[PDB]
Order: structure tokens, then sequence, then C-alpha cells
């Protein structure tokens, strides 16, 4: 279960990072040189920061949503973890997390 | 100036030259540098607009190829009557074609002699760039 | 210079040449090697023109294909007036469309001796890339 | 080299080779062994610039439709002046057809003499694969 | 060897193979068995282009529709000059449109003398298959 | 075997096939079992080329339109030489679509004799199909 | 047997099927009911080929459309050597284009003398089907 965890909470760190700017490609017609395509880098690199840009109507910048997804999967897998580290450590799970819940309390 | 008299000679002979550059005495007998510089100008002109969209107008140096293409077009623009059958007039039409492939981004700007040439500054802008909260604060 | 007079020579034969590149003497004499190295020149200049876009223009060797091509553009280069019909333009025409494939990315550009050419670094590029929480902490 | 004197003649017949090969005898004589070398160089520079994208291009064994295929070509680059329709001008036309559908994955190249060429590696690429937690841990 | 000069004599007489396999004597006398077995040999590597894909090359037995093309593609490779309107030429060209039909799976390879032919392993290839629980546990 | 000397015969009259396939003798004067069996295998295979894909290839009946097309491509095939505007050939062009519109689905093969023909069991193939709580238990 | 001799001379006269059915007898004398019953089978043949899938091939009964068509189809059949241009070969397309249009759904088969065809159960097909619960219980 710590291994669980770890991964899970890596994963969803690594995921956190990737969100927000998406990922964009740019595209350029034959005959570019190196100077303008290494312009080109640095314009798609700062268009994720910069409200606005030009380029050439020979050239092209897509826009992709890296990301798209949400954190819930690791979430349940880190609430797994959890209930089963305090199970066995202490024998049951109210005494590390508060119950929701009445009644049976 | 991506050419001279010199190259046009060197290009077309020096006798074609004196035909054609020759309006006054028949048959010619000199070439008339006033004709042939302001036929250099024309063609520089027609380059500068297929050209200026993509690099400084004022160039420093002159690519090959340019010179080529300015020679082909100022021996065209000497023809007083030019038809659309004349062969000087296809090798026109075809300098042009090239100058319009390297205007919508087709074709390259090689060399002048050794460095290439100076792109403008089109594709560089981009706004200024706010990203606080990343400067490890 | 991705050819020379003597491959000049060698693809077109020599009494060829001395036609085409001599304009004083008439019949020709002796070939001019100025006009053929301007041919040469022009030739490599248009190559480049199509090349500079994915590979190095200074190229330190010669691909054989390179060496054909211009070999066939400096021959039509040398012809003062060229008709459309005329073979030497098919063969340029053919030519100047295999370079428009390479260039396309449609054909690629074969060995020199026995190593490739130097592609250019235009695919290369890429945002350096944030990738914390994944370096094994 | 696809191709070798000895394959020209074998296919042309010795007669139709000394003709073509011969600029400077005539009547020809004797078959000039460089200009028959530089054909093939350039017909196998050809094939090299259609076949680089799919195989390696120093090949050990050489295909035999690649034999055709260099022999046509290099008949085809030993005329000075080929037109549109001269027959060996549509053989290799035909011929490019061919290499052309090698390259665009269309035709495949066969044996060599009893073993299959070397497929480049191109679409062999993939990342490195991450599948932790399935190595019956 | 999809076609032998038996073959070939059988198909096309033997005065014609006489005349166009010989090209020293003048009348023709004798069948020149290395032009045949080369024109056999370019034939068969077409073939083997066109096939390839589908089959395993190197064929342990030859189908009769694969001996008539065969046969109808070294005739027509044994003419040193072909115009596009010689009828045998049109006879190569529909031998190659089926060949193109049966490569792109639109005909089948019929039988050789009694068994079918071997098809390759292509659409074999599918994953191992993970289907744990369903193994009647 | 989808057709006979007899059929042949039968059907072109008996001095036709005799004048096509007597290449020895002018006049002609005997008929020549071994090209008239060659040219019938040739029209077998290619109508098994194209009927493969539907039925089973060694089939143990031959019907009757089998029969005509297997004669019409069998004469056809006679001809050393044929042009494209040769009757001979429209007959055999026709065939041929007649076969490709049975291997297309479009049109049926008829009767042998009595009985129908043999379907191969393409569409026959469907999964072993899981049906259980449906068995009246 | 869609059509007969007597039917073939009602429709052709009989002079025209004595010339185009004699092969041997030059001018023609008799008519040969061999060549007649072999055109009539190849044109029954062909018309089944176009019917199977509508209708059960052995017919017990001759619609008389089908009587025109087979009779049309035996007259083309029983000419060796038939152009494009030749009246009776549009009027066999013709016959052809109405044999598509039935087998195509677009045409019906009509009468025979009083009752109508057998259509083949090809529509009829459907599953069980499976209405418990409906069956007044």
């Amino acid at each position: 279960p710590y291994l669980f965890r770890h991964y899970a909470t890596s994963d969803l760190a690594e995921m956190l990072e990737i969100y927000g700017l998406p990922i964009r490609l740019g595209k350029y017609p034959p005959g570019t040189a190196d100077e303008e395509k290494a312009t080109l880098l640095r314009a798609v690199t700062g268009l994720g920061h910069a409200a606005a840009g030009i380029i050439p109507e020979t050239m092209a910048i897509d826009f992709q949503q890296a990301a798209q997804g949400s954190s819930d999967p690791f979430l349940a897998m880190m609430r797994q973890s959890e209930d089963a580290i305090s199970k066995a450590v202490l024998g049951g799970t109210l005494t590390s997390t508060t119950s929701q819940s009445g009644g049976g309390a | 100036s991506y050419c001279t008299l010199a190259d046009l000679i060197e290009q077309y002979s020096e006798q074609k030259i004196r035909e054609v550059s020759d309006r006054v005495n028949k048959p010619a007998t000199t070439i008339d540098t006033v004709i042939v510089d302001r036929a250099i100008a024309d063609a520089d002109s027609e380059i500068d607009l297929h050209l200026h969209g993509r690099y400084q107008l004022p160039l420093a140096s002159v690519p090959t190829a340019l010179k080529r293409i300015a020679c082909g077009l100022a021996y065209a623009n000497l023809h007083i009557v030019l038809k659309e059958e004349n062969p000087v007039y296809k090798t026109a039409e075809h300098l042009r074609k090239l100058l319009s492939g390297i205007a919508n981004g087709k074709l390259s700007l090689a060399l002048d002699a050794d460095g290439k040439p100076a792109p403008v500054a089109n594709t560089v802008q981009i706004s200024e760039g706010r990203n606080d909260w990343g400067a490890d604060w």
C-alpha cells in the first residue's frame, strides 16, 4: 500500500504539473531558414503565457488540450491505501479520519 | 544593384546587349549605359516588390540566384516590344515564378557569399508574456 | 561547386560545350571557362534555393545525384535562347521536378561518397520539457 | 553498382552501346568505359534517391529488378539529347514509375539472390514503454 | 523461373523468338539462350516485385497464369526498342494490370497443379490475447 | 478443361482454327493440338484467377457459360499478335467483363448440367456463439 | 431452351440463318443444327447467369420476352467475327441491357403463358421470431 500511494501521488503531481497551458505544435513551409525556425520555436514556446502573436499565413499553429483529465482515480487509490494502512495498524479507520455519518457511530 | 552591365554581358554575350541597348544607330555600335542601368533598376524594383515581406529590402549582399533573376528580368525589360511566345518572355515568367515561390515561403533565399541573408522580424513578434509566480520566489 | 567543366564535358561531349560556350569565334575554337563557371554557379544557386530548408547549404560533400542535376542545369543555362520544346529544356524541367520533390520531403538526399548528408536541425526543436516529480526522488 | 557494362551489352546488344558511348570517332569503333561508368553511377544515384527512405542505401546485394531499372536508366542517360516521344524515354519513365511505387510502399523490393533485402528501422521506433505493476511482482 | 525457352517457343512460335533473340547474325540463325534467360529473369523479378506482399517469394510451384504472365513479360523485354502502340506493349500492360490486381487483393493466385499456393502470414498477426478468468477455473 | 478442341472447332469453324494453330506450314494443313491445349490451359488459368474467391477451383463440372468464356479466351490467346481494334480482342474484353462481374458478386454462376455449382464457404464463417441460459434449463 | 431453330427462322428469315449457320459449303445449302443448338445453349447460359439471383434457373415455362432475348443472343453468337458497329451487336447489347435491368430489380419477368414465373425465396428469409406472452395465454 505504501508503494501504491507513492505511485498515485507522484502521478498526480506530474499531472498537476502538466495542466494549464495546452500543448501546441507549429508548422512551417519549405524554404524556412534555421533563424526563422528558431524564431517560430521561441514564439510557440511563449504563446502559452503570451496573449497574442502574429505569424505568416503560410505558417500554422494548433492547440491540443494536452491533459484533459481528472484527479479522481488517484484520490480514490490514495484513499484505499490510507484505509488499508489504518486498518492494518490500528485495527480501524475512524481514529484517523472523521466519520461523516451517525446512528451506527 | 543585384546585377551590372558586366553580368548582363557575361550572361547574354556582348553583341546581343549591343543590339538591344542601342536605339539610335543602325547598325548598333555602342552599348548605352543609361538604358541598361534603368533596366537593372526596374528588375531590382520588381524583386524588391516580391521580397519586401520576408527580408530587409536594403540588402547588404546579393545572393547569386538573385543575380541570375535580376539579369534575366533586365534583359526582358530591355525589349521595347515583347511577345507572349518570345523565349525571353518565357524565361522572365519562369523567374517571376521563382520570385513568387520565394515570397510565398515555398523557396528560401540562399547564401550571399558565405553568410545567410537577413530575414525580417515578422514571426518574431509575440506579446510581452505574463508568467508571475514562476520566477523562483 | 556541385559540378566542374570536366563533368560537363564527360556528360555532353566536348564539342557541344565548345559550341555553346564560345560566343566570339565562329566556328568555335576554345571553351570559355568564365561562362561555364557562371553557369555552374547559377545551377548551384538554384539548387541551394531548393535545398536550404532541409540541409546545411555549405555542404562539405556533393551527392552524385546533385552532380547530375547541377550539370543538367548548367547546360540548360549555357543557352542564350531556349524554347519550351527544346529537349534540354525538358531535361532541366525534369531536374527541377526532382529538386522540388527533394524539397517537399518526397525524395531523400542520397550518400555523398560513403556517409549521409547533414540534415538540418529543423524537426529537432521542442520545448525544454518540465517533468519534475519523475526524477527518482 | 546495380549494373555493369556487361549487363548493358547483354540487354541492348553491343553495337548500340558502341554507337551511344563513343562521341569522338565517327563511325564509332570502341566503347568508352568512362561514359558508361558515369551513366551507371547516375542511375544508381537516382535509385538511391528513390530508395533511401525504406532501405539501407549501401546495399550489400542487388535485387534483379534493381538491375533492370539501373540498366534502363543508364541507357537513357547515355543519350546526349532525348525527346519526349523517344521510346527509350518512355521506358525510363516507366522505370521511374516503378521506383516511385516502391518508394511509396506500393511495391516491394524482391530477393537479391536468396535472402530478403535489409528494410530500414523506420517503423520499429516506439517509446520505451512504462508498464510497471505487470511484471509478476 | 516461371517460364522457360520451350514455353516462349510454344507461345510465340520459334521463328519470332529466333528473330528477336539473335542480335549478331542477319538474318538470324540461332536462338541465344543467354538473352532469353535474362528476359525471363527480369520478368520473374517484376512479378516478384508485384507478389512479395501476399505470398512467399521463393515459390515451390508455379501457377499457370503466372507462366502466361512471365512469358508475355519476357517477350516484351526481348525487344530492344518498343513503342507505346506496339501490340506486344499492350499485352505487357494488360499483364501488368493483372499483376496489380492480384497484388491489390482484387484477384487471387490460382492452383499450381493441384494444391493452393502458400499465402504469407500477414493477416495472421494479432496480440497474444489476455482472457484469464475464462479458462474453466 | 472448361473447353476442348471440339468446342473450339464447333464455335469458330475448323478452317480458322487450322489457320491460327499452325505456325510451321504455309498454307496451314493440320491443327497442332499442343498450341490449342496451352491456349485452353491459359484461358482456364485466367478464369480460375477470376473465380477462386467465390467457388472451389477444382470444379467437378463446367457451367456452359464457363465453356463459352473459355473458348473465347482460348481463341484470343491463339493469336500471336492482337490489336486493340481486332474484333476478337473486343470479344475477349467482353468475356473478361463478364468474369469480373461474376467475381464481384454482380453475376451468378449458373447450372453445370442440372445441379448448382459449389459455392465456397466464405460467408459461412462466424464465431462459435455463446448463448448459455437459453438451452431450456 | 428459351428458343428453337423454328423461332430463329421465324425471326430472321431462313436464308440468313442458312448463310450464318453453314461454314463448309459456299454458297450455303443447308442449316447445320449443331451450330444453332450451341448458339441457343450459350444464349440460355448467359440469360441464366443474369437471372439466377431472382428466379429458379430450371424454369418450367419460358416468358415470351425471354424468347425474344434468347433468339437475339443466339443470332449474335452465330457470327464468327462481329464488329462493335454491327447492328446485330447493337441489338445484342440492347438485350443485355434489358437482362441487366431485370436482374437489378428494375424490370419484371412477365407471364409465361397465363401464370407468373417462380420468384426465388430470397427476400422470404427472416429469423424464427420470438413473441411469447402474446399467444392469448
